[PDB]
């Protein structure tokens, strides 16, 4: 869906939906060809494409979703009723899953050389 | 046994459906591995080799690309025929211009006679847009993304009456050194999956192609994916009880032990619609570690797509149904007598790319930054590898032989797979030799 490359017109009125992209830039991005005045802008972005994999990493982790109860107590409770160490396996498994797509790719991996020298 | 009872009841199996070349019987042989047989990844920084880079693009990127694209193929263009200079697309003339642009439609949907748009390159026109009007076109064959140069009226400058399309000009041909020509006879097997029926896990055909292949011992078999279907109702429906990656294995371990005693030579191709894998255009090579130290000299991994030297002769290998895509959206002069798939292949051969058509099919995954260093062509191929969903054919065009054997298995019934023989003549002669004397295309 995000390769697809479908661009949409930012303007109300127009709202040209497009999977050409332009030669002729603009200064924020690529300019409508039905209107010559307004910019196109991804239907689906890079960033939400990341939220949505993130998304399935954090229905997955009981490691995070455990120090993130208030007390104490409750979290000794349940650990031991439910979460057995055969049960933590089972949702490591499924979390490594979204894992192996977001490891290498899609920048959520920021190059600190690039960025300074 | 209902799953696979269509296909195990076939009574066409053995049968030469296409010949190609010199007139051959039916005991065809390769020595195995006997004798020396090279095989090389060849082109722009090789085929790809590490698992990727990225998969979040830049627009000022993408706009990059395809400018240098325009430009280069331009430049080479101007080169060629020898014109003066060209003019910007929104500049009036009176005078016959010369344009320089790609094609491409002006709405989302199918292109046609009367929706040509021409847009121009950065350096000359700043990319531009204008309607084309082909009414005075006598003989044209247009589909989007193709660089063309175009020869014509615009007397007002927001329309091209087009009167002369230029004809596009391939690449040289590789250039054969002494070695090359004292490579021996080969005998080259090629099959594309799917390798089972829609209704069935079992993986008949390939146990077909396997027994084919233990009794013919060619030289170098090719096959390519899908190995695990991604369209596979059992797989899309995900009723199968073990990971993709497990089944993938399975089936990977079965073909390698298989032919095991043949002494021939494995390449794989992966493709789009397998599971398991990358769904970016171009792919990296298969992953696989369970080899032993026999096992690494005979099974090699390569991309999608590749360039691939067998005994000095160049192999074009790619999975993609461009032959489906491009036909699709492609607009001629002439449709009564004519050959499409001569046509398709020309516009293949004279764009230099192993995926002309921009943009690209619905359901196709690409990423430009390495589609600009990874899937281009090198040289003009001896031999073009192009599997498809359309009729198997063979056919020579601009000296180079294209096969299409189709798929190994169609629907709930089995399919077809080719098989070629490769020798190199002497170095002097009427320029063209095919190192490729005979092509067969047969049924499972
Ligand atoms: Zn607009």
């Amino acid at each position: 869906k995000y390769y697809d490359g479908w661009l949409i017109c930012e303007e109300p009125t127009c709202r040209n939906r497009t999977r050409h992209l332009p030669l002729q830039f603009s200064r924020t991005g690529p300019l409508c060809p039905a209107c010559m005045k307004a910019t196109l802008q991804p239907e689906y972005s890079d960033k939400s494409l990341y939220t949505q994999l993130c998304f399935y990493r954090y229905i997955f982790d009981a490691e995070c979703a455990l120090e993130k109860l208030t007390t104490d107590h409750e979290k000794d409770k349940l650990k031991k009723q439910f979460f057995t160490p055969k049960v933590l396996q089972d949702y490591r498994k499924l979390k490594n899953t979204a894992e192996q797509f977001l490891s290498r790719s899609g920048y959520s991996e920021v190059n600190l050389s690039k960025l300074f020298a | 046994a209902t799953p696979s009872q269509k296909y195990n009841s076939r009574s066409n199996r053995g049968e030469v459906v296409t010949s190609f070349g010199l007139a051959q019987g039916v005991s065809w042989s390769g020595r195995g591995g006997a004798g020396n047989i090279s095989l090389k990844v060849l082109g722009c920084p090789e085929a790809l080799t590490g698992s990727y880079k990225s998969m979040f693009q830049k627009l000022p990127d993408i706009r990059e690309v395809l400018t240098c694209k325009i430009e280069e193929l331009g430049s080479e263009l101007k080169e060629h025929y020898k014109i003066e200079a060209f003019t910007p697309l929104l500049a009036p003339a009176q005078e016959p211009v010369t344009l320089l642009g790609q094609i491409g439609c002006d709405s989302n949907g199918k292109l046609n006679n009367k929706s040509v748009i021409l847009e121009g390159d950065r350096e000359h026109s700043s990319g531009a847009q204008i309607p084309v009007d082909l009414s005075e076109l006598k003989e044209y064959s247009l589909f989007p993304g193709q660089v063309v140069i175009m020869e014509g009226i615009n007397t007002t400058g927001r329309k091209l009456v087009a009167t002369k399309l230029y004809e596009g000009v391939p690449l040289p041909f590789y250039q054969p050194t002494e070695e090359d020509a004292d490579f021996e006879q080969s005998m080259v097997l090629v099959a594309c999956g799917p390798y089972t029926t829609s209704d069935s896990i079992t993986y008949d055909p390939l146990l077909d192609l396997i027994a084919v292949i233990n009794h013919d011992r060619p030289d170098v078999c090719i096959l390519f994916g899908p190995f695990l279907d991604a369209k596979h109702e059992q797989v899309e429906n995900c009723l199968l009880t073990s990971p993709f990656e497990d089944i993938f294995k399975q089936c990977l371990r079965t073909i390698i032990e298989g032919t095991r005693s043949s002494g021939s030579h494995l390449v794989f191709v992966p493709s789009l619609r397998d599971v398991h894998h990358e769904p970016v255009y171009p792919q990296p090579p298969f992953s696989y570690s369970d080899l032993s130290r026999e096992d690494k000299k005979q099974v090699q991994f390569v991309s999608e797509p590749c360039s691939l030297s067998i005994n000095g002769v160049i192999f074009g290998l790619t999975s993609t149904d461009l032959l489906f895509h491009l036909g699709a959206e492609e607009i001629s002069s002439s449709s009564g007598t004519s050959d499409r798939f001569s046509r398709i292949l020309k516009h293949i051969l004279t764009q230099r790319s192993y995926y002309p058509l921009y943009p690209p099919q619905e359901d196709m995954a690409i990423d430009y930054e390495s589609f600009y260093v990874y899937a281009q062509l090198p040289v003009t191929p001896d031999v073009l590898i192009i599997p498809s969903e359309l009729r198997y054919f063979v056919k020579d065009v601009l000296g180079c032989v294209c096969v299409n054997p189709g798929r190994l298995t169609k629907g709930q019934v089995g399919g077809t797979f080719a098989r070629l023989y490769l020798r190199r003549p002497a170095a002097d002669g009427a320029e063209r030799q095919s190192p490729c004397i005979a092509v067969q295309v047969v049924r499972i």
